[PDB]
Parts: structure tokens; sequence; C-alpha cells
DNA sequence: TTCGCGAAGTAACCCTTCG
DNA sequence: CGAAGGGTTACTTCGCGAACACAT
């Protein structure tokens, strides 16, 4: 009973980028999509049960508990979903590089067509020990140029042109009569063989709609790519050690659908009720033309009308991720998925991860105080009162937040929260009873008391050129709601108290407060980095008081002296 | 020191970066990871701009090291095997 | 959450971590950016890595090397996009210490 | 891989600011959890101003771990960095 | 009682920074290895010495000497053939239920002939001893059981599924005012340390026909 | 699930021929789980076969056999019926 | 977690009790048990050690299985466990019955017959009276 | 969740899949974990094999690598750098594999090939011989006749080595077939460049002409060495009849019995072309040409690398060239082999009824025309692929598949208006049994469009062939399914092992004799049951996948 | 409704060899 | 010596960015 248990704070090294197999994607099948999905808001007070989103799938409210995580909105994860779909699709992203395995290799035999020489010849180039990026994208680029060149192949007897897109849609149309053109193929041959029996029966398209060889559509091309190697796939690109690296993973065959926790519901504007997000609406879309194309091979309907509606399939999941196609003037492309709300300026690398929104700060309008200390920023005693900092009781603190936690939340130098040595949960001083919860005072409580003098705070300006516009320098609790302090520290931050005003981060835990004062406060930097010359220095009324005091003719008494300099000090 | 006279922008920048998600919040965040995937990048983070996404501490100024605390260990209480069983029992 | 009469919460840009890298305060990073912000418990294995629920693998289903760690929802949420679409960030983990 | 002898040094014998800052803020989180001083103390709060009184005295029970880029782990004990 | 060489780290807190080092860590090691047992070693007690001691370093978010150990401890674990004395409590439908004078109740050894009869309490008494033809010695309660120990194995479970272990939470509403509540505690998991061996003494202080 | 077709399977062990076959599959399986049989990996190695491994270890490919590796571990069956050594398995 | 050896030097009995007497001083008993409501002294204002409730509780439940037979542990000493030691590697014994002597001994013959496996076709008749003149001795 | 329907490696490996599985089979994951590894990239040293397959070191490596370098698994390419050592470079050898698949069908009609002279110790004899042959992978003489003991028994089995050695089973394992045949031409062709580095106004007609049908005429005699090379065997004071050389080793020569098997596969397409009478003559005469000149299945020897710029047409006259006089025996005549005692109403047995074999070929797909016996294997291959591969799928996709995939092949580029003229379905099932098969391949369409975005539907999609995918498709599931079997044993034999260890240790006539309990017993003859049935569907599915790969 | 270089895509033309 | 194949350089098209953050 009671096994040993021990666990091992490890780190998170390197980042193994891969491709989702189809094996993988029904691995993370909590639920299983596509097979009605027009249930979502159902007839009964609108529950959800197998649709595009369900309780298995995570919690989009408060209430409704999911299924799997037995919890809600600040509880779960998220689950996937994997949405099974006949006659598969191109990836749009795994669109330009399906041509570089697929220029590369024979249309028949499917085969690489490369010298076994030239095969040495550039694995040993291409394995060497310590081979750079552009190293790696030069020899994949001068193996591509090779199996451009070779008009035949190596062990089937075909010959082989050049793959090119359709017209700039989604389509491969490729040819291969372009190579030898007089004593052309006995393939030649047997394609002008078999195109006289065909122009006794449609004569229309005797000379104009000729010269079209063949499309490479997913249908076929997915068995193709199954086709190629195991031991020659390396040289297009891709790792094969790994169960994931084969080339007919990058076609769509099984789809995930994201969680709840991707798709959110909306706020005011409730004439309708808690409405999709573009992702539901383009999710339950994909399933009835998914039902569509299956349903019609034991039902009738013809080859242009399923071929009709495959394209509207190959095209509405296209759009799904990067939008990059018309719509057959809606509002800005009318779509958002995985790529709209990933490229920059809203996205996640630039306005999520890089670039987020902070707790514990606050922005006030400046104004001047020269009676500061030049390491001492003055905050109000409105801004103390909302800005809090968790100074743990131990034996030098339990003296003083002992009479500061009986002080209140509302009298100054007093504390807000107080969180136990068990931690349960946070007890609001407001209601509490603060007398014999005051009392006991563990040696271990998180008491958070509010900002008083003395407090390392850091002081931001927003357009911040260079490493001086955010300083950090002690507090001060002061009358009249502005931020104030000195002006010779007001050059980096290219102040000039017209109306400007500036936001003030606190430090929370000690390891950054000991550090965020000792190498990044003012007396530290009072140089530039760029020049070496001093940056916080003299102002308009500071060398113009300086230099009166000065001119050969300011003779001062005892009486007049002994004031200037109690009046300096 | 890569050995061409290139440029800084979107180009010049995957020059020596095998750091994906350094390269995939520079520009063309889109084409950088589909890109990645397909030629199965290792990509073990070590760039400061990888490792500030990820939520851990840098190599560089205070992260540059760790300091570790003194034990204050004698040569008589642990060197010398302390064993009452000197004669198999 | 953004703007003012929501409730508050201020911004730090991608041109002010310039500036904090050029002092070299690394411990402010984590502060400023993942305790502060953002910052989720979350169960990723061992082998294989992917990220599970409450000690579940959901994919290897052992439960058996599952090492929780705090990460930004950021980053998590990153991963949940980059896997909704075709491609797997795989997660390695190694030990802090011995040294 | 292993640790240099103590015999000879490559760095500098110096601090610098950046092992100045952490050493203050990894002894200021540990008096914070309740660590024994080892300074009198005049009544003060504000374990920051405790560590730089630390600092101040040269009673600091820490070692700085120097690292190579090879790595070779470089020990170098706090009460003999001149500052 | 063996004797391993288990390594281990061990984190000390910023608390405890004014007691002794090997105290400390000696301190930490039997909140470990005080009654939890390693899997498929045995059943630990307490910790003998340290060997091996060097520097503790430290992490940048708790502020703990994450200290590295290696260390020996007095584990209990008997090898292929031992003679061993137990203690009758239980006796069920199944076989002979006993244990050391407290320290692990599940040593339970089922019929395993050379016994010969298996009944629950027809007299108020576990077995009888068909014996041919004196000295018909049975044993109910508290008496002297040297049985021998066997089948070395002891583990073979570890299961932890979400869409189980909170399926408890159902046998938690089954846990109500109704008294008969024999759903949940009827089915529990065997241990990490699950022992059996043949026979005991014939009884007490006796022959021991062939172990 | 899905319900294809296979033309072959059913109805056919019950003649001698493909049972002849498949005990002869099951024989062949059950010999090729023992390695050299007897008489072998003694003669031919040397002879033109991986130079720079036949001359690496001119005595160490008799390691596989069922002379020795069956002969050891079909002496055990005397030693411990007359001597005990505690030593694990 | 890393075992390096599940066994290094598998341990008798008895000085399990001598490790574990100079372990009592971590886990008083009744000579200073009177401290749980006495005054101030051990310069702690109560004399008290920390409690560990999982171990506390198993210390004393060893020894209660230490002492079953020779009740009405033993009471040997350090060189008489030299002696006893001694004396009893001069037979042809296996480890294994050296372990099962030295953990409980045998006061008569027929607790030999079961500790020394087939002893009436390996060993002599001289031999049987000698181990019981030294074991049941003491 | 539902994993029973083998989803878990549907887009796995079809190489991969089987022979690391055949491996894993008769030596285990260490075994496997090789040539499961040089199938996955290609061709690789011993120094850069170990810290990539996760093992131990260069000391197991090797060691499992000698068990398959004498059991003929591997190639090994011996060639130094101009300034580095001597390294291996190790290859996967694909019929040196299939030999592990092959050896139980190989010796049971080994057995039905020697039927012919006695009845009772042959069969025995010869199941004692290659079962010990094949078993091993190159063995002397003098070295298993050291375990015989007897001197009448040893004197058959020493007439049996040459009674197999006569047949074409029995050859001298030389280097020059152990060695890879991708490279062996290049180490004909290097120094044969090196031979003539001539001073000369030549031309690029130096490197077609002079070179090339030189290296050929090098290389077509030299593959041909290891058919008969070690012929003296003129021992007499030690035995009065052929003796075999004693310190001359032998394989299984690999070749003639897939000429076996594929002479049984025309046999079981001619009880289907020809009558019942003919196709027993047929047979009669047609099984005894294999042991003469063997170039019947094989994809040449020599055109695997160079079939690039124009030599295909020179290699099918080639082939239909040295394809006719050289097994130029009788071609209709009278032989003491064996007559069928039997009506094969006829009650005379010369020049009458021994002629009926010449109207075989006059009607439906025999294929012996022009002269006397002239071409008889060469307008098969792509034939005898179209007629199996037609009745799989008119087999499994029904009836009306056949229907529709053979009228496209008369027509290439075909409408489907003018396939309802030639058709005979109702309204829709053209293209309903179309959307059925398009998921398999022999279906791939052809777009004609001119427009720009698919406007007014321009009557497109007209249906081809594309033959040359479908049957490399078709042997790539079967292929798997082969595998996939061989895994579905795999898994019975893994699934009950704790009953397995002692029901064939001690426990051989005893079995029915109360040894299990009767609640268990029954799982023994369960276990024997469906795995009698994994190696019959393996049997009748080898006789089926080994047609696609022809030359 | 805009400049920046880097991807494909396609044509004019020169070197090299064949019979 | 005239003609055919392989290959270098030159003319033309697309897409990705365009700064921080507040109140709407
Ligand atoms: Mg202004
Ligand atoms: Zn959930
Ligand atoms: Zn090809
Ligand atoms: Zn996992």
């Amino acid at each position: 009973k009671e096994v040993v248990v021990s666990e091992t704070p490890k780190r998170i090294k390197g980042l193994e980028f891969s491709a989702l197999s189809a094996a993988d994607i029904v691995a993370q099948s909590e639920v299983e999509v596509s097979t009605r999905d027009l249930f979502d808001l159902e007839k009964d007070r609108a529950p959800k049960a197998n649709g595009a989103l369900d309780p298995k799938m995570g919690v989009s409210s408060s209430s409704l508990e999911c299924a799997t995580c037995h919890g809600n909105l600040a509880s779960c994860h998220g689950h996937f979903g994997h949405l099974k779909l006949a006659l598969p699709v191109f990836h749009i992203g795994y669109f330009k590089a399906t041509i570089q395995i697929l220029q590369g290799i024979c249309k028949n035999c499917s085969a690489i067509l490369l010298s076994e020489t030239d095969k040495r010849q550039f694995l040993h180039e291409l394995r060497r020990p310590g081979v750079d990026n552009l190293r790696r994208m030069g020899i994949l680029k001068k193996i591509l140029d090779q199996c451009k060149k070779q008009r035949r192949c190596l062990h089937c007897g075909a010959l082989n042109g050049v793959v090119k897109k359709a017209a700039a849609a989604l389509k491969i149309i490729h040819d291969t009569f372009r190579w030898v053109g007089k004593k052309s193929a006995p393939e030649k041959d047997i394609w002008v063989g078999e195109w006289k029996e065909v122009l006794a029966h449609n004569p229309e398209l005797e000379r104009y709609v000729k010269r079209c060889m063949d499309d490479l559509n997913p249908l076929k091309t997915l068995n193709l790519f199954k086709q190629i190697k195991s031991a020659d796939c390396e040289l297009l690109g891709i790792d094969a050690t790994v169960p994931s690296g084969r080339p007919e993973t990058y076609i769509w065959r099984y789809l995930p659908a994201p969680p709840v926790c991707i798709r959110p519901s909306v706020m005011m504007q409730d004439s309708p009720a808690s409405n999709e997000d573009d992702l539901t609406v383009k999710l339950t879309e994909i399933v009835w033309t998914s039902s569509l194309i299956k349903a019609g091979l034991d039902k009738g309907i013809s080859i242009n009308n399923m071929m009709e509606h495959w394209d509207y399939l190959q095209l509405t999941v296209a759009m799904y991720i990067n939008s990059d196609s018309v719509n057959p003037g809606g509002k800005v492309k009318p779509i958002r998925g995985f790529c709209q709300r990933l490229k920059g300026k809203q996205g996640r690398f630039r306005g999520n991860l890089s670039g987020k929104r902070v707790d514990f700060s606050g922005r006030t309008v400046i104004s001047p105080d020269p009676n500061l200390s030049i390491d001492e920023v003055a905050v109000p005693d409105r801004v103390a009162k909302v800005l809090t900092y968790p100074e743990k009781v131990t034996r030098y603190n339990r003296h003083k937040l002992q009479e500061l936690i009986v002080n209140g939340p509302n009298v100054h130098p007093g504390a807000n929260y107080l969180l136990k040595r068990n931690e349960d949960a946070r007890r609001n001083l407001r209601y509490g009873d603060r007398m014999k919860l005051a009392k006991n005072l563990q040696i271990g409580d998180v008491v958070e008391r509010h900002l008083e003098d003395g407090d390392v705070v850091l002081f931001n300006r927003q357009p911040s050129l260079h490493r001086l516009s955010i300083l950090s320098h002690y507090a001060k609790i002061r009358p009249w709601r502005t931020f104030r302090l000195n002006e010779c520290v007001c050059t980096p931050y290219n102040a000039d108290f017209d109306g400007d005003e500036m936001n003030l981060h606190v430090p929370q835990t000690e390891e950054a407060r000991a550090e965020a004062i000792n190498l990044m406060g003012v007396k530290n930097n009072l140089l530039t980095p760029k020049s070496g010359e001093p940056i916080i220095a003299a102002t308009q009324d500071f060398i113009t008081g300086s230099y009166l005091i000065s001119h050969k003719d300011s003779f001062y008494d005892r009486a007049t002296l002994t004031q200037l300099l109690s009046m300096m000090s | 020191y890569k050995g061409e006279v290139l440029g800084i922008t979107r180009f010049g920048l995957s020059k020596m970066r095998d750091s994906v998600l350094q390269l995939a919040s520079f520009e063309k965040t889109t084409d950088h990871l589909f890109d990645a995937a397909f030629y199965m990048k290792k990509d073990a983070v070590e760039g400061v701009s990888e490792c500030i996404i990820l939520g851990q501490t840098m190599s560089i100024g205070t992260g540059s090291f760790k300091v570790v605390k003194g034990t204050n260990i004698s040569e008589k209480d642990l060197v010398p095997k302390r064993c009452l069983f000197e004669s198999l029992s | 959450t953004e703007g003012r009469s929501r409730d508050g919460g201020l911004r730090l840009g991608e041109m002010e971590r310039d500036c904090v890298i050029a002092y070299g305060a690394s411990q402010l990073l984590l502060e400023r950016l993942m305790i502060s912000s953002d910052a989720f418990e979350v169960d990723v294995c061992d082998k294989c890595g992917l990220m599970g629920y409450s000690g579940w693998c959901t994919t290897c289903k052992s439960a058996e090397n599952i090492i929780k760690m705090t990460i930004p929802y950021a980053a998590k949420l990153l991963f949940q996009e980059l896997l909704s679409m075709n491609i797997a960030p795989r997660l390695r983990l190694e030990d802090i210490f011995q040294q | 891989e292993k640790a240099i002898p103590k015999d000879q040094r490559a760095t500098t014998p110096y601090m610098t600011k950046y092992e100045r800052a952490r050493i203050l803020g990894t002894r200021a989180l540990q008096i914070s959890m309740n660590a024994p001083v080892f300074v009198d103390l005049e009544g003060e709060t504000d374990p920051l101003r405790i560590a730089m009184k630390e600092l101040a005295e040269k009673k600091i029970p820490l070692v700085i771990r120097r690292y190579l880029p090879d790595g070779s782990f470089e020990d170098w004990s706090v009460e003999e960095l001149i500052v | 009682f063996i004797l391993s060489k288990i390594a281990d780290l061990v984190r000390i807190p910023p608390d405890q920074f004014h007691r002794d080092t090997i105290s400390a860590i000696t301190h930490q090691l039997n909140n470990k290895f005080a009654n939890k047992i390693i899997p498929n070693v045995g059943l630990c007690i307490t910790i003998y010495d340290l060997l091996t001691v060097e520097e503790g370093q430290l992490k940048p978010g708790d502020g703990s000497s994450y200290i590295n150990v290696t260390f020996r401890a007095v584990v209990f674990k008997p090898f292929l053939g031992e003679i061993v004395t137990g203690w009758i409590s239980k006796c069920t439908a199944e076989g002979i239920k006993v244990s050391l004078l407290g320290i692990f109740d599940d040593i339970f050894i089922p019929q395993n002939m050379l016994f010969e009869g298996c009944y629950y309490t027809p007299e108020e008494s576990a077995w009888i001893w068909p014996m041919d033809e004196e000295t018909k010695l049975y044993f109910d309660v508290n008496e002297k059981i040297r049985f021998r120990i066997e089948r070395e194995v002891f583990v073979d479970v570890k299961p932890k599924s979400p869409k189980e272990r909170e399926l408890e939470e159902r046998a938690q509403l089954e846990n109500e005012i109704e008294g008969k509540n024999e759903e949940t505690p009827q089915n529990e998991k065997p241990p990490a340390y699950a022992l059996l061996g043949s026979c005991q003494t014939d009884g007490m202080g006796l022959v021991s026909w062939w172990e | 699930t899905e319900f294809p077709s296979i033309p072959l399977p059913i109805n056919g062990p019950i003649t001698n021929k493909e049972r002849s076959l498949a005990v002869k599959y099951i024989n062949f399986g059950k010999t090729v789980k023992d390695g050299p049989f007897y008489t072998g990996s003694m003669s031919l190695i040397i002879d033109q076969q991986e130079n720079s491994k036949s001359g690496k270890r001119k005595p160490n490919i008799i390691l596989d056999e069922d002379d020795t590796n069956d002969g050891i571990e079909r002496y055990s069956d005397k030693y411990l019926k007359k001597r005990k050594i505690g030593i694990s398995i | 977690m890393k075992v390096l050896e599940e066994r290094n030097a598998f341990l008798s009995d008895y000085e399990v009790l001598k490790f574990l007497t100079d372990l009592e001083k971590k886990h008083l008993w009744d000579q200073k048990s009177l401290a749980a409501l006495k005054k101030s002294r051990s310069k702690g204002k109560q004399n008290r050690p920390y409690n560990h409730p999982e171990l506390q509780g198993i210390t004393r439940n060893v020894v209660n299985y230490l002492s079953i037979n020779k009740n009405f542990i033993s009471k040997m000493s350090d060189e008489s466990f030299a002696e006893l030691m001694t004396k009893l590697n001069s037979f042809k014994l296996f480890k294994a019955e050296k372990l099962q002597i030295v953990n409980q001994l045998p006061a008569n013959m027929v607790h030999l017959y079961s500790i020394v496996e087939e002893c009436d076709a390996r060993f002599d008749e001289k031999t049987i009276e000698e181990m019981l003149e030294i074991i049941s001795g003491y | 969740v539902m994993t029973i329907s083998s989803l878990e490696q549907r887009t796995l490996n079809p190489d991969l899949f089987l022979y690391k599985e055949l491996v894993k089979a008769h030596l285990g994951e260490r075994a496997a974990s090789v040539i499961g590894m040089l199938v996955a990239l290609g061709r690789l040293s011993v120094r850069e094999l170990v810290e990539k397959i996760d093992g131990m070191d260069v000391d197991s490596v090797k060691t499992t690598l000698v068990s398959l370098t004498q059991l003929r698994c591997v190639k090994y390419l011996q060639e130094t750098a101009i300034s580095g050592k001597k390294t291996t470079y190790y290859y996967y050898n694909e019929e040196g594999i299939h030999i592990l698949l092959y050896s139980g069908l190989i010796i049971d009609e080994i057995i039905t090939q020697m039927r012919v002279n006695d009845e009772e110790e042959h069969k025995q004899l010869v199941a004692e011989i290659v079962q010990n042959v094949i078993s091993l992978g190159s063995l002397t003489v003098e070295d298993y006749l050291s375990s015989v003991t007897s001197d009448s028994m040893k004197y058959t089995i020493s007439s049996l080595f040459v009674q197999l050695c006569e047949m074409g089973y029995l050859i001298q394992i030389s280097k020059l077939h152990y060695t890879p045949i991708e490279d062996l031409w290049q180490f004909l062709y290097e120094k044969h460049y090196k031979n003539i580095p001539r001073n000369s106004p030549l031309s690029d007609l130096k490197k077609r002409s002079q070179a090339k049908m030189n290296a050929k005429t090098d290389f077509a005699k030299i593959i041909n060495k290891p058919n008969e090379l070690s012929q003296i065997l003129t021992v007499d004071p030690k035995t009065s009849l052929r003796i075999v050389k004693p310190t001359v080793s032998l394989t299984i020569n690999l070749d003639r019995f897939m000429k076996g098997r594929r002479s049984k596969q025309l046999i079981n397409l001619a009880k289907t072309r020809v009558g019942s009478v003919t196709a027993q003559v047929y047979k009669i005469a047609l099984r005894l040409t294999e042991q003469k000149s063997p170039k019947i299945r094989d994809p040449l020897t020599q055109t695997g690398l160079l079939q690039d710029l124009e030599e295909a047409k020179s290699f099918q006259d080639e082939a239909e060239l040295v394809e006719e006089k050289t097994p130029g025996l009788t071609f209709n005549a009278i032989d003491l082999a064996r007559h069928l005692p039997a009506e094969l109403h006829s009650a005379s047995l010369i020049n009458s009824h021994l002629k009926i074999l010449a109207s075989s070929n006059f009607p439906f797909l025999n294929e012996t025309k022009p002269g006397v016996y002239y071409v008889p294997y060469s307008k098969l291959m792509p034939v005898l692929k179209s007629s199996v591969y037609e009745y799989v799928i008119a087999s499994t996709l029904g009836p009306s598949a056949m229907r529709l995939s053979r009228c496209i092949r008369d027509n290439k580029l075909v409408s489907e208006k003018i396939i309802n003229s030639t058709a005979l379905m109702k309204e829709k099932d053209i293209r309903s049994t179309l959307a059925s098969l398009i998921r398999y391949n022999s279906v791939e369409i052809q777009e004609v469009p001119r427009t720009a975005d698919r406007s007014a539907s321009r009557a497109v999609f007209l249906f081809r062939c594309k033959e040359t995918h479908s049957y490399n498709f078709m042997r790539q599931n079967l292929e798997w399914n082969m595998a996939n079997l061989l895994f579905k044993k795999e898994k019975l034999k893994q699934e009950n092992s704790t009953l397995l260890k002692k029901a064939n240790r001690d426990d051989v006539k005893g079995r029915e004799n109360e040894l299990l309990l009767p609640s268990e017993l029954n799982q023994l003859k369960m276990v024997n049951e469906r795995e009698l049935n994994v190696f019959a569907r393996l049997s009748r599915l080898l006789s089926l996948w080994e047609v696609f790969q022809m030359a």
C-alpha cells in the first residue's frame, strides 16, 4: 500500500516538429464527428449532443459540465475530434511542398528518378555532421534541379515532363509530352492511337481541346504517394524513422476538429442565442458536403455534379485555413481561421506571446515635482490602495504585518487579502473578522499589503525607443491623484509634462524585485549605452538658475548665504 | 560571419536561424510553420525569442549561470562508510 | 481584459521586451510575461510528447510517464491551434539537475 | 565536463553585476522563506535590505557556478569574489 | 531484511537551514520511505546512513537546496525460502489470513494441500486437521503460525484513468446512509507486496514435513 | 466493420495438402528459433563472408550453438537439487 | 527511480536492535514519556522532538515482533555475537541457513532439521549435537 | 478507442510492415531492428548504425548481423575511398528474406517434384535434407554427413545430394551473386573505362557502343556462371557413383523454384483455358524445360539501371532472341517420362493423341505460335497479369466490375455516352460501380477543359485505364494483407504464452492423458485451430501475390 | 490604392555531337 | 557539315508590410 512516488521538475528542451498521422488524429478521438452535426442548437431548449460542439469536447459556458473533464470554462482543457471524409483533398499549406515530392519521382513506378551514384554523392553531403539550414536548402535545391531534366525514368520505361499548377484553382495540371517531340515515344504512339478512336464519336473537340494531358487530383496522388519508397524518401527532405514521415500524411484523410476552448460564445446583441464562431459555421458546412459526397456513390447523381460537390469540398476546407480564396462582398473576406487569428498585429506570436496584457499595473497623467529624490517616484494614495504586494510573514514581518492587518483595507498602511498556510482560498479583509484572524498569523501566510514608501516599482513610457524608457525607482505615497517625479530623469522618457500619461508596473516576487532595483534602477543607469554620456542631467530651470549665481557679480552676505545653504539641502 | 553580405529582413534572417518559432514571429508566420514540419526540423530551444514563448529562464544576463548552495560536509561523516556490517552476518 | 470600463490590465508591447533584455534581467521576464499574466499548469507526457488532462495521455493511453509543469496559456492555446491544422509540436523534457 | 580544480582558473576573479543582482534575489527569497540571518539586524523588515547587508558584510553562504561554452563548471566562491 | 542502494534527489526547505546537513536529509528521506514501499523491492523501515553527498544547487523559482544523495535503507524483503512467524486474526471461507505483529496485514495463504481440510467456522474453528491417527490438533486464533514464503512477484498494478477514477464519486454517492454499502470496499487493489508459502510446522513446534 | 469481401478463405484446411503446408510452416517456425542446428557456425563464415567481421572475431563466431548454449542451461538442473546459494535469478 | 542494487549486503536481526537503540533517542520512550505535560526542559520548553506519525508508529511496532520467543531482541552483546559467529563458521553451512540460524534460535533438534535442509544426507550425526550445544546453550 | 479494426497503422509503411516482421518471426527484436532499419534509409555502415537504433554498442549490431550473414539476408559492398579506410555499407536482400516466408512450400512441393522415382523413403529423406539446407544459409557435404552414423543410409544420402544437384536446386554459392547487382555492373564499368583510356579521336560513341556492349557480353556470361560451375565429380576410389565434392558449399539457387511456381500458375491457367485432356499433355510437355537454361521469370539481371535512354527495345529484342532455340529439345515427340495411364476416348498413344497440344495454341492464349516451339513464355506475362487481375476485381467488386474494367481497355479515353452503347447498364449503373471502383486505381481519369475556372462544365472526364499503376497497387494491397495476416499470427502467439512453454517441452504423448484440467484444454485446440487457418490463408495467398511481379 | 526582393514560368540563343 | 538535344541568361507575374495604445 501507498507505494513510493517521486517526481523530478523537468525542463522543456527541443520542439520536434512533425505532422499528425491519420492514426494519431483518431487517437485523440474523444468524440466521433460527421454523422449529422446539424444538432448543436437543437429543439429541447438547446443543449448539444454529438454535433459540431459536444459536452465531450469541453464547456462553452459556466454551467453544463463536460463529460470527460468534469469541470467548466475555468477547469476544462479541451478535447479534439476526428472527422472522416471520403474523396481526400490537398492540404492548403502542404501544396507547394507537395510538388517537390511529386516532381522528383516517377509517375508510373513512382520511384525517385536519380542514379545510384548520385544518391551516395548527395547523401555524403547531406548527412555530414554540421549541416546548416541554409546548407540543407542548398543541397535540397541541388537534388531538385537534377530531377527536372531527366526526361525518362530509370527502371520503368516511362517519360516524365514538367509538373506545374493549373493556372496560378487548387489543381495540378501537368504534361509529359514536352522534352522529345519528333521521335517522341511509344507512349506518344499509343496516345495518338487511342485518340483516333475518340474522334469518330465526338468530332467537336478535334483541334481546340486536344492539347491537354491529364490532371493529378488528390484521389490519385494519395494512391501514388503510398507507392514511392521506404529508403529513398529521405532524399526528398523528410525523415523516415519516425512513423509519421510518410508522404501520404500530407493529404487530408482524417480531419481533427478543434475543441470549444478554441471557439467561444458571443455576448450582447442577444436577439439570437449565443452565436457560433466562424470556425463552427465552417466546420458544420464541410460535414454536409462530406456526407453529400459520400452518400452519392449508391444514390444516383452524375459525375459532373459529384465533381462540383468535391470541388466545393476542396475549396471549402482550403478556406478553413488562411482564407485565401474568393467566396462563390459580404465582409472583410468574411472568414477567419487558424492563420488570420495567427497573422500579425492581432495574432499569437505578435499580440499574445510576445506582447500581452499584464495585471498589477496602472496609468495616470504625469506632473512635475522636484522635491523627490531622483530614485523616487511618487504614487497617489488611491493607486496604492489597489496596487498590492505579496509580503509573506517570517519573524520580521510578524510584528509589522499584525499591526497592519488590523489596520484595514481602507486605512492606507493596511492590507487587502490574506492567503493562509494551507492555501484553501484568499480571504477578504473587508468581510472577515480581522481580529481573531489577525491573532494566529502562522509563518507561511501570504498576506498582501498595500504599496507604501520604499517599494521597488517599474515605470514605463510607451514609445520605447531605447532601453532607458523603462526604469524602476522607489515609491512614495502622496496627495492629489497623479504620478509625479523629478525633472532630471525626464530626457530618456522624452516627457514634457504636456498631458502625456505613463504606466506603472509593480513586481510581485522577491527574485524579480531584487533585480529590478539593482541593475535596472536609476542611480546605476546614469549614462547612455550608445555614447557613454550622462543622459539624466540638467533641464530648463536647472542651468538658468545655476547661471545666475555665477555671473561674476552675485555677491552674498552671511544671511543670504545661510538661507541658500539651508534651502539647498 | 555567414559568408555573404545578406539582409536583415524576412529572407535575410533565415540564413542561420534553425529556431522556428523565432522565424514564425518575424514575418510570414504561416509559411515558416508549415515548412518546418515538412522538413522535420528538430528546433532545440536555446534562443531568447523561443524562451519566453515557452516560459522559462534565458541564457543571457542573469540566467547565464546558476548559483549553488554549500553543504558543509566534513570528510569524517560520509567519506568513511559508517557500516556496522563489516562482516557478512 | 482590454481597455477601460470593463477592467484594467495594461500591455507590455514587443518594443518594450526589447528594452528589458538589454538590462539582462532574466527573472523579470518570467514574472511580467508568465507569472502575472497567464500561468496555467498542464499535464505533458514524456515519450511522444503531447498535452493531456488530469494525468491521462489520451493517445498513448497508459497514464504512466506524465510529468506536469507550468506553462503560459498563450503557449498552450497556440499548440491546440497547431494540432488543429496538421502539425504536431512535440515537446521533449530534460532534467534541470544532474548537471 | 567536470569541474576545474582551484589551482588554475580562467575567468576573472571580479564580481560581475549580473551575479550581484542574482545573489541579492536568491538570498532575499530565502529570508522570505524563513532562513536564519547571519548579520545583526537593526529591527528592519524588507529582505532586499537584509541581503544587501549580507553582501556588505560578506557573510553569505552561496557559491556561484560559472559556465563555459563547452562546459566545465568553474566553481567560484562568493567570499573571495572582490566587488 | 535486505540492504539496497537506492539513489534519490532531496529538496530541503529554506525553513530548516539551521539544523545539521545530514540530519535534514535524513528527515526528508523518512518522509518518503517510512511506510511507503518501493515497487518490487520490498517494504522499507528506515534510513541507515548517507553516502556521496555533493553540492546542493537551486532552481530559479523555489529557493530550496535540491541536494543529490545516495543511501542504503533497511528494507524488509525475504529471499526465496525463509521461515517467519505469523499471527492469525481473521479466517474467511478461503485460506488462512495472517500477518506479522503490526507490519503488513495482507500475507494470506491459500489451501496448499498437506492440509486436506478447509472450512470457514463450523464449530468456531478455522480448519480441521485429519491426522492418521493421533494428535488431531487444529488452530483458531492468535497462535504461533510459522509459515514459509514464496512466489516473489508481489505486483502487477498501476491503472489510472479519469473516466473510472471519477466514477468513484458514484461510489461516494453509494456511501450514503444505506448501511450495507458493500459495493466499493469489497473490491480493493492488490498491493505491491503479495506473499504466500507452503505450510506452518504442523502446527507449532513439530516436524514440518518437507518445508 | 465496413464489409468488403475476399473470395478465397472459407472451407479450405479440410484437405490434406493445405494442412501439410501449414503444419510444415509450424515445424519450420519451431525449428528456426534454435539458431545453428548442432553442426554449424564453424565452416564457411571465414570463406569470403564479411572479412572485416570474420577477421576481428575469428574465435568469436562460436557464440551461437545448440551444443553449449543449450548445454549451459541444462547443467543447472543438478546444481540446484544438491546445493543452494542465495543469488538472484 | 534509479535503483543501483536491490541488495548490497543483506543483514541479520541483532544489529537491527543495535541500530534501533541509537535511534530510540530520536523516538523517545517512557523514561522521557512523562514530559508530555511536564515543565520546561531540554532547552525547548517541552523536551520533545518532531512527530513523524508514519515513522513513530512503526519504530515501536517492529521491536514488538523481535520479542516473541525469549520472553519467559536477544540479551547478548557484541563480543558474544562475535564469539558465536566465529565458532559457527567452522562447519560447512550455506549462507541462507546461517542467516536462518542467526535470525531465530532453535532450541530443539527438529527446528535445526527445518532450517538445515537434507541434514541427514549431507551432514553427520556428531555435528547436530554440537550445533545444539552451541546454539541452545545461550 | 475501438482499436480492433487495425486503424493504428494505416499510414505506416507497406515495405517495412513485412520485412521487419519476418525477421522478428525467427529471431526477435534485436535482429528485426536492423533489417527493419536498413530498409528505412538505404545502405549504412556499422559505425553509423549504432547511434540511431537506440540499443547496445558495436558488440551487438555486429553479432546479430552475423546471424543474418550465415542466413543470407543482407548484402555487403567491400570498397575503399580515396582517403578513407575500408568500409562495409550493408544492404538488405529481398529474396533473402522471401526465403523465410517461402521455405515451407519450397520443401513441400520439391517433394512433389521428386515424387517420380519411388514412394516411401524419398519423401522423408528430402524432407530431412532440404529442411536443414534452407534453415542454414550455406552448408557443405562433409559437415552434414558427420552426424549420420550408418553405411548404406549415408550412401543413399550421398546419392540424393547429386540427385538434387542434377535438378537445379543446389549450386555453389559464390560472392558474385552474394554482392549487390546494382553496383556489380558499375564495378564491371569503371575498370572497363580504365581498360581503354587511349588518346585517340573517339567521340561519345565509345561510351555507348564499345564499353556498354563489351560489358554486356562480359556480364551476361558471368551471371550464368553459378548455373553450372562445380562439375568435375570424378572421384573414383571412394564411391562407384557420382559424388558431390565435400569442400564445396551449396545454396538453394533461388530461381528454379520461382520457375516451377510460375509454371504451376501456367498449368492452373491452362486448366481453365483448354479442356481437361489438353492441359495434362501440356503439363507433361511443359514440365521438362525448367532445368536446362534458366531465364523465364526474371526481370533481367542488367535491365535494372540502364533502361533510361533507348535500350528497352533492345531488351525486348534480346529477350525474344535468346528466348528461343536455347530450350530447343524435341518440341512435339515421345519421351520416357510419364504418360499418365488413363484416357490421356483414345486407346492409342503415339503421334495421334500427342498432337492435341498442336490445337492448344491456335485457340485462346497459350501462345506458342510461329513455327514449332517458338516464343512460349514472352507474350503471356502482360496478359497473365491481366487474366488474374480481372478474376480478382470481378470476384471482389462484383460481376459488373469486369464488364466496366475491360471495356476501357478496348478504347482508352472513352466517354459515358459511348460506353452506354457498349455496355447494358440501365441509367446509373455505369457510374455507380464506377464510384464503387474509383477509390481503387485503373479508373484514372483525364480532364479536357479549356475554360477559366470551370464555367459551363465543358463535357469533361473521359475515362482511361493506366494499367501500370493498378498492378503495382494490387501488389501493395496483397503484400499488406500478407503481412497483416502474419501479425494476426504474432498477436495470437503473443496473447497466450503462459500455456505454450509447458505444452511443447514435456507434454508430447500424454497431452490427452489429463495433464491439463478440463477448463482450458479447449484453448489448446483453439490456439491450433485458427493458427492453422492463418498458414492456410498464407498458402492460398502466395498463389495470388506472386503473379503481379513478372518481368 | 503603393515599393522591396525573391519564388516560378517561359523564350532567344549558343555549344556539342551524329551519321 | 546541317540538324537535334541540353542548357544560361533575359522578360514578365504574385504576395507580403506598411508603429504604441487608448474609447469608439
Ligand atoms: Mg507631450
Ligand atoms: Zn473538458
Ligand atoms: Zn519510373
Ligand atoms: Zn503521449
